């Protein structure tokens, strides 16, 4: 085969796919936003603030809009927000580095001028990022609720944050409050489909949807015991293989119940001793568990083991391989709420699990199930910050105004660099200030005399914290506007920026095979 | 594939196909020279449509081009076998081979006997191969001022990631202390990755800490047995505990749950049988490969016994046969009724349990069999110990590659770069046949250099400057040292002041590649008459 | 335009784009064409006649172009090499670059009035480091060494290789003679180039050098009044119809017989006149010259305007076909007046010199003539850099190397203003780094190299480059300190010109 690629036009396409996909995303961005409306072929349109739920929806392609969802759902897990960031970020920094400095002809100093502007974004964040108190959910709020208006909504900033606020502070980890990395098991949310948000409350602890599904069920006994398998019900629920014919057709009937026969004997045995709760990870079958639900033993199945195990003990338990073999006695309650809902005919026991790892699967309601959803996402991003606020207490204000404070201290330190790759790390420097510009920019008028007042701003007022108002367009104090752009949110968004244009400078060539 | 459409197969006689060939081992030496080296550029590069691959290493994209052309077949599954020689070289042995076969193949056609041009690029070769071995002028590992030490220290200092590779300077080597294992084949080869090397991070990263023998990490915290009983002897077991399931006798042909329940009942005991039948055979420590479920672990945990779970087998291998210790001795099987004997102790000084940083590990002090270390590293994070582990595997390799075939070359093209006019006055009083050849061989080693300098944006005008300004023919000599600066360290595209860096390649593939570098030329040659199956 | 009417040049494209267009593609050549440089542009006329300049002008006034800015910028290009001299390349380069500045402000879509002020206070601004930047002035037209100096960075900044040779030449041209107290010949000096000989046998020569061979007998005396005449000898042959041609067909012919006593009493009268040289536009012919060899009147064979309008301007003469026997409203300007051979050839020398009012013709000798003519090009950078009258000229660093003294602050000064005003101004003090660039472009290495060293050299004056090794690499050659200097003047016309148009053309959307 003879086959090559040439330099530019997949860089190119790369800063092409690159903007573009940052173009409406930046404007979807901020307090006065855009919506993103696809066309399906098919003709149904798709309007969303997220390009990321766009693009995936519509044609996605080799290059950067390859590049950009992967990058993207690296911001989605971590923090959990920052989604739009990243490939409005990528596609910022890519198109006015390269060109000019590949106009200079040279990957490389561009390569480092991220790490170069990685640091001073790190400093001047970190300097300017301001501490806010992890125990107060006030103190959380202001800056927990400015990350819920982020997106498409302001609607469960309150509510969402308020569900997030204490919740996120009760759970703890493996290695402990909760804080420390991301362990979003320990983030969980689980809907009530319907319901309400006056039905809805803070849940500090888990919920086991699969707990009490029915009214036969353990139900609001405090003392749990929980049982993992081994003995009562075992881990092998085999055939019992009792009179069977390979020379019948009636046979085939028969082995499939007989499954659930031997199975029957493993919650009878459950029966026989009672531990008022039951788990099972490879879960229980129907005809066994009626027998269950006869016993008022509630049946716990189709959730993790890691996760009973984080809720049994967070509920309380004691294990056994069946109750008349006790391998050691633990604590009887590990809980302070056991509680079963029941929206729709679907009992929900929500367990608070308090200052406990658990999975902290917390209610939350909105008015139907959909908007149910945008607590969560909310809440996620709540949560996030509520995490954050725990994780990192020093967080940015801004507007953007971050995204300035770095590029004139990248500015002030590429002045005070110089080199060739002054140029790069100015080039790097304002791509960063498009982003805020884009924000007070929809705010309207001169959006270039803002910068130059916020530049002005910049070393003469603040950097980041007193910022620019994204709804309005002038110099504000994003703290006193109650804004908050959260330190992890915005380095870590950026973390995952600088990277994904590195490779698309990696790449001038690709192959078919 | 030009040429006239009716006929096909690589079937234009001509040099239709021949340039086309030239052309053909171009595209594909193409693709290699912008990932070239390390500072090759990772090229994302789609195998089907999703399916996609980022990859700066020729040979791995050698691996993904299927290859019609003979051209691009005789450049791929050579650099390709170059790679398994060892894979230094993949992208070097590629791209002087577009070159080559275009010299290779010209000059015979021009006679002076069929065989004369071929050796040249053989001869040119061994000419550079004597020339290498010749190379302690840049990058001697093969002595220095602490030679392996500072060699590391310099190999860190290359790839350095802190102020470090003080402590990272010792480490390596190390690597070949702590590893006896003295290759096969009469070789004092010791592998630098075979040593135990347990990452655990925590206070300065700077830090890290050898160990007297070889060091088992293990867990800590899911182990409330003890693990720790300050002795002469561990008890190394592959072997395992269990409370619920060590055996069945009773099968879902058994419809009552209640009757493993009572099998289920009678092996939790001789969990506790068992580690007291080690402390009865004499060991006050054990290393258990086994482990039960976490609900049983919880309580298992809480109920006490003398066991060490889930070691390291890697360490517990090497400590085994360091310290005389056996993995298995009278153990047949799992169960928790059988006796244990003194095959399976480890013979040391003492094993001694010490927690530094946070970090405990079962520490079998002097293994007596045989010497044995293993250093801990300290990261300030995890990250920072896999940070300082891969300036290591610079100063590591470079440490055995130069134990594995004497002194080295200077790194990167300008140990070629001097060869070229040595090669091509090698070449110029030859004359006729010899001075063509001979030159065709050696102006064909002078784009690898420029194109790794290309790939790190030191590009070409700039390194041809750098590279055979500073060689000469006035000082032609290898030495021992320079009149020249005949290497080229590649983090950087040019020529640096690490005379003992890791990142100049040793002595081996160097006599490998050129022959393989001449191999992708004189390979093309073979085809005797012509013809097309139709 | 949207109409049937409105015939329009500019708007849209061609006020954004197309303008910036003919600002850089013009700017392309000038480039290479100020700074040292050997740059070789190939320009043939109408007559498709073999030149190379490397002054902008001879590359501009030869160009042809429908855009009016463009072909309006050279006229500053012009109040350039009209005021001033070599620098006349700098003034396009300079605001092309500029110029996408205020489109890519366009880009960013900046106010026209907002980018306008930019660069104009920022000039002043420049203008006011400007004097700041002085480093020396030009101590003595008497000290060569201070005219070859001066001569040395008008030369370079064309010829870098010819510089100083020539440089000790003109200088020792002695045009010191004029003191430059607001009075010097630029014309009454001008070189006369010989065919032949060397460029290094190329000198100068004081009292007009006239190529043109000698005719008569040498000038009986010398101040010799001067008969300088179209025609006085063309021959006997009519020069007195209205359309100059024939009326009746007999009158060409008693030109032949009369012309003895004519060409006698012709240049008897050129002896009666008073005038001892009598310039002949026509041909010379032995009558005249047997007659003139009788009366020992030195004839000047034939003329080119050049020859006969410095004779008509020097001399105060006034060049009119002769028939008749001519006389003097001519006389001489010339107290000594020669038949000299010089490059070996017959040279016509004419001589009278003052402090002011002298002639100091400076004679060049070379084997082409399409040398000479882009050495007086090169030549001539530094006869106008002479002409400052200021003796001691303030002369700023030459060569561009005072340029980031103001870049750095002007620009810094950029933020410190504020607004869209601050990107004009910070934009005017960017285009600094394109001549530095676009000569060591000419040695090939970029500005970003070069230039991130003058911003690391810092304060100087001294950093700049572009014909050189010391310009590749270095950054660091002494456009200051090694004897490479510019008069504030033209230093001053060099940003205030380049400063005047790239503003005012900005405004045209026709």
């Amino acid at each position: 085969n003879t086959k090559r690629e040439s330099g530019r036009k997949v860089q190119s396409g790369n800063i092409n796919a690159a903007k573009t996909i940052a173009d409406i995303i930046r404007t979807c961005l901020g307090p006065k936003s855009m919506m993103k409306m696809l066309l399906d072929p098919m003709g149904g349109i798709v309007m969303t603030n997220d390009g990321n739920a766009i693009l995936r929806e519509i044609q996605v392609q080799h290059p950067a809009a390859k590049s950009m969802i992967e990058i993207s759902r690296t911001q989605d897990e971590e923090v959990g927000d920052g989604t739009t960031s990243v490939i409005i970020l990528a596609g910022e920094m890519l198109s006015v580095a390269e060109h000019f400095l590949e106009q200079q002809m040279h990957p490389t100093v561009v390569i480092s001028a991220y790490r170069k502007a990685l640091d001073d974004m790190i400093s001047t964040l970190k300097k300017i990022s301001i501490p806010v108190d992890i125990s107060d959910s006030d103190m959380m709020l202001n800056i927990i609720n400015s990350s819920i208006t982020t997106k498409a909504i302001s609607r469960w900033s309150s509510l969402a944050c308020n569900i997030a606020l204490d919740a996120v502070k009760m759970v703890q980890f493996e290695e402990n409050g909760r804080k420390e990395i991301d362990i979003k098991k320990y983030a969980r949310v689980e809907k009530i489909p319907g319901g309400i948000i006056e039905d809805s409350c803070v849940l500090r602890g888990v919920m086991i949807n699969k707990d009490v599904t029915h009214p036969r069920m353990r139900r609001y006994i405090k003392n749990p015991r929980i049982v993992l398998l081994d003995s009562s019900l075992e881990y092998k629920k085999g055939e019992s293989q009792t009179d069977i014919e390979i020379t019948r057709e009636e046979d085939f009937t028969r082995i499939l119940q007989m499954e659930e026969e031997y199975i029957q004997q493993l919650c009878e045995d459950i029966i026989q001793l009672k531990p008022d709760v039951v788990i099972t990870e490879k879960g229980i079958s129907d005809l066994a568990q009626h027998y269950l639900m006869r016993a008022n033993i509630t049946a716990i199945r189709r959730v993790r083991k890691t996760d009973n195990n984080r809720i049994a003990r967070a509920c309380g338990a004691r294990i056994v391989s069946r109750p008349e073999e006790l391998r050691e006695d633990d604590v009887g309650t590990g809980a302070g709420l056991l509680e079963i809902k029941k929206i729709g005919d679907e009992y929900f026991t929500f367990i608070t699990d308090c200052k406990d790892p658990k999975a902290c699967t917390i209610l939350l309601r909105g008015a139907s199930k959909e908007i149910l959803s945008e607590v969560e996402r909310n809440l996620q991003d709540a949560m996030q910050v509520c995490r954050n606020v725990l994780l990192d207490p020093q967080l940015v204000p801004g507007g953007g105004a971050s995204e300035m404070a770095v590029a004139h201290a990248l500015t002030e330190k590429s002045k005070a660099m110089t080199g060739v790759e002054q140029w790069p790390y100015r080039a790097v420097a304002q791509a960063l200030e498009v982003i805020p510009r884009t924000l007070i920019q929809n705010c309207g008028a001169s959006t270039i005399r803002l910068l130059t007042s916020l530049r002005a701003k910049h070393t003469q007022e603040n950097c980041e914290t007193w910022g620019v108002n994204g709804e309005t367009g002038t110099l504000v104090d994003m703290k006193e506007l109650g804004i908050w752009e959260p330190l992890a949110v915005k380095l870590q968004t950026y973390k995952t920026a600088v990277e994904t244009a590195v490779l698309l400078l990696r790449i001038d060539d690709i192959v078919s095979g | 594939m030009e040429g006239p459409l009716s006929v096909f197969g690589d079937r234009s006689t001509g040099e239709t196909i021949r340039s086309q060939n030239v052309m053909a081992a171009a595209s594909i030496a193409n693709i290699v020279k912008s990932s070239l080296g390390p500072v090759g550029l990772d090229k994302m590069l789609v195998d089907d449509i999703g399916d996609v691959t980022i990859t700066n290493d020729g040979a791995t994209i050698l691996k993904l081009l299927e290859v019609e052309h003979p051209a691009a077949k005789v450049l791929c599954e050579l650099a390709d076998l170059q790679d398994k020689e060892v894979g230094d070289g993949t992208t070097s042995v590629v791209i002087i081979a577009a070159e080559l076969l275009k010299n290779a193949d010209e000059l015979v056609k021009q006679k002076i006997h069929p065989t004369s041009v071929i050796s040249g690029y053989r001869l040119a070769c061994k000419e550079a191969v004597r020339y290498i071995n010749e190379n302690l002028i840049v990058n001697t590992d093969e002595l220095g001022r602490d030679c392996l030490i500072n060699a590391a220290k310099t190999s860190m200092s290359s790839k350095i990631i802190g102020i470090n590779g003080d402590f990272f300077a010792n480490m390596v080597v190390d690597a070949v202390l702590a590893i006896k294992y003295t290759d096969i084949r009469g070789q004092p080869r010791y592998p630098v990755n075979s040593v135990n090397i347990l990452k655990a991070h925590g206070r300065s990263q700077m830090e890290s800490m050898l160990i007297s023998g070889y060091a088992l990490n293990c867990v800590v915290g899911s182990q409330g047995m003890p693990k720790r009983i300050v002795n002469a002897k561990i008890a190394c077991l592959d072997f395992s505990l269990q409370k619920t399931k060590m055996k069945l006798g009773v099968q879902v042909v058994i419809t009552d749950p209640e009757k493993l329940d009572q099998i289920r009942q009678r092996e939790s005991d001789i969990t506790k049988e068992r580690i007291q039948k080690i402390l009865a055979t004499g060991a006050n420590v054990i290393l258990t490969t086994g482990g039960i479920d976490d609900m049983c672990l919880k309580y298992f945990v809480e109920a006490g016994a003398m066991a060490v779970r889930r070691v390291l087998k890697r360490d517990l291998k090497r400590i085994a046969k360091a310290s005389g210790a056996t993995i298995l001795s009278t153990l047949a099987n799992l169960e928790g009724e059988e006796t244990f004997e003194a095959a399976m102790l480890g013979q040391a000084e003492e094993v001694v349990q010490e927690r530094i940083c946070d970090d405990e590990l079962i520490l079998i002090k002097n293994t007596k069999a045989r010497t044995s270390a293993s250093i801990i590293l300290r990261g300030a994070n995890d990250f920072m110990c896999d940070e300082m582990e891969r300036s290591l595997h610079d100063a590591l390799c470079v440490v055995k590659r130069v134990l594995e075939s004497k002194s080295v070359v200077p790194g990167g093209g300008a140990v070629e770069a001097a060869l070229s006019i040595y090669l091509e006055n090698y070449a110029t009083s030859m004359g006729s046949r010899e001075q063509l050849a001979i030159a065709e061989f050696a102006r064909s080693l002078l784009v690898i250099p420029n194109t790794l300098a290309v790939n790190a944006a030191q590009d070409s005008t700039d390194l041809v400057a750098k590279l055979r300004a500073f060689h000469n023919e006035a000082q032609v000599n290898p030495e021992r040292k320079n009149l020249k600066w005949i290497g080229l360290d590649l983090s950087n595209g040019k020529p640096r002041d690490n005379k003992q860096a890791g990142v100049f390649e040793p002595t081996i593939v160097k006599v490998k590649s050129l022959k393989f570098a001449t191999e992708a030329a004189i390979t093309i040659l073979r085809i005797d008459d012509l013809i097309k199956l139709h | 335009m949207l109409k049937e009417g409105a015939k329009h040049f500019s708007g849209l494209e061609e006020a954004v784009y197309r303008n910036i267009q003919a600002c850089k593609e013009l700017a392309q050549t000038t480039r290479t064409a100020y700074g040292p440089n050997g740059m070789n542009k190939m320009v043939i006329n109408h007559l498709e006649k073999l030149f190379v300049t490397n002054d902008a002008a001879t590359i501009l006034r030869e160009l042809e172009v429908q855009h009016p800015a463009a072909k309006m910028i050279v006229m500053a290009s012009h109040m350039q090499e009209q005021e001033v001299g070599d620098g006349t390349n700098f003034v396009l380069v300079f605001a092309g670059a500029l110029l996408e500045l205020a489109e890519e402000l366009l880009r960013i879509g900046l106010s026209v009035s907002e980018v306008i002020e930019g660069y104009e206070i920022a000039c002043r601004k420049a203008h006011e480091i400007l004097p700041n930047l002085v480093c020396c002035s030009a101590k003595n037209l008497r000290d060569i060494d201070e005219v070859s100096s001066l001569l040395r960075t008008s030369i370079m900044s064309k010829q870098y290789g010819n510089e100083v040779f020539l440089a000790k030449l003109i200088a020792q041209a002695c045009v010191s003679i004029f003191p430059d107290s607001g009075h010097f010949n630029v014309d009454n000096i001008r070189v006369c180039k010989i065919l032949g000989s060397g460029i290094s046998s190329s000198s100068v020569l004081h009292g007009m050098v006239f190529k043109k061979e000698t005719e008569g007998d040498v000038t009986s005396v010398k101040d010799a009044k001067i008969a300088v005449y179209s025609c006085p000898f063309d021959g006997m042959i009519t020069e007195t119809k209205g359309t100059v041609l024939i009326k009746t067909a007999e009158e060409l012919m008693n030109f032949s017989k009369g012309e003895e006593n004519l060409m006698d009493a012709q240049v008897k009268a050129i002896a009666d006149t008073g005038a001892n040289v009598v310039v002949t536009g026509g041909k010379v012919a032995d009558m005249a010259l047997h007659y003139a060899n009788k009366y020992n009147i030195m004839l000047v064979r034939l003329n080119s305007k050049w020859d006969l309008r410095r004779l008509c301007k020097t001399v105060g003469a006034t060049a009119l076909p002769r028939l008749t026997p001519p006389v003097l409203e001519e006389m001489g300007h010339c107290d000594s007046v020669y038949l000299s051979e010089v490059g070996d050839t017959q040279v016509v020398v004419f001589k009278h010199e003052k402090e002011d009012g002298a002639i100091s013709t400076i004679v060049l000798r070379g084997s082409t003539d399409n040398l000479m003519d882009d050495i007086e090009r090169a030549v001539d950078d530094g006869v106008n850099t002479f002409k400052v009258l200021t003796r001691d000229k303030r002369l700023v660093p030459g060569g561009g190397a005072t340029e980031i003294e103001l870049a750095k602050q002007i620009t810094s000064y950029g933020e410190t203003c504020p607004g869209l005003e601050q990107y004009a101004i910070k934009k005017f003090a960017e285009a600094f780094e394109a001549i530095p660039r676009a000569l060591a472009e000419n040695s090939g290495v970029k500005a970003n190299e070069v230039i991130s060293k003058l911003y690391a050299v810092h304060q100087e004056g001294n950093k700049n480059v572009g014909l050189d090794i010391e310009a590749e690499v270095p950054a660091v050659k002494d456009m200051l300190e090694a004897g490479i200097l510019d008069t504030y003047l033209g230093k001053y016309w060099a940003i205030k010109l380049a400063t005047n148009a790239a503003v005012t053309v900005l405004r045209v959307d026709q």
